[PDB]
């Protein structure tokens, strides 16, 4: 779960979106 | 630089493409009759529009 | 100026994915600093 | 030999490779300040070592 | 036209083929001893037959 790492907003941990795992920054992409 | 042996074009010739400007740069002429500038001249870098 | 739709429709669209829609200024951050459209500066003159 | 039609480079251009000597041959300079010979000159065929 | 930077042959060099006329055009000589015309000259477009 790794719930003991996220900075929790209250009781629910702050789990980010799914685009926050990779990147696609090319020139014109 | 200073050939002195006049065998010319040992270099691979690529075809001239089809437009005006890669064939000659002699003193041309517009369709009514005034002369147009050659492609060597830097006059022909802006659109002269009458 | 003298830039062509033969070019402008296939160049300003190559950065911004617009041009098959109406031409419009993209946003204030899709024109990056070393990008196309922020530096397009057409002009004119009247020679005698 | 005697072009007279100034359309230039009909010949296939190969890339210049990355070293000093195929870019220009102007009067260059060594890293402290004396001028180095151009590549046209036949001076630069022996290792001038101070 | 007016190079002024003497780095020369940026152009792709094709091999010279094997015949007389693509190597030089200096004042040559026939097999008994009279001089033959250079390839620059338009004299060598008809078969001079003695």
């Amino acid at each position: 779960n790794f719930a003991s790492l996220a900075p929790r907003h209250g009781s629910r941990p702050f789990m980010g979106t799914w685009n926050e795992i990779g990147t696609s920054q090319l020139n014109g992409g | 630089v200073s050939f002195k042996g006049g065998v010319f074009s040992p270099y691979l010739t690529t075809r001239l493409p089809a437009w005006a400007g890669v064939r000659q740069n002699v003193m041309g002429s517009n369709v009514d009759g005034r002369p147009v500038a050659p492609a060597n001249s830097a006059t022909l870098t802006y659109a002269t529009v009458g | 100026c003298n830039m062509t739709k033969d070019w402008f429709l296939i160049q300003m669209l190559s950065h911004y994915n617009i041009g098959y829609q109406g031409f419009y200024v993209p946003e204030s951050y899709k024109d990056r600093m070393y990008s196309f459209f922020r530096n397009f500066q057409p002009m004119s003159r009247q020679v005698v």
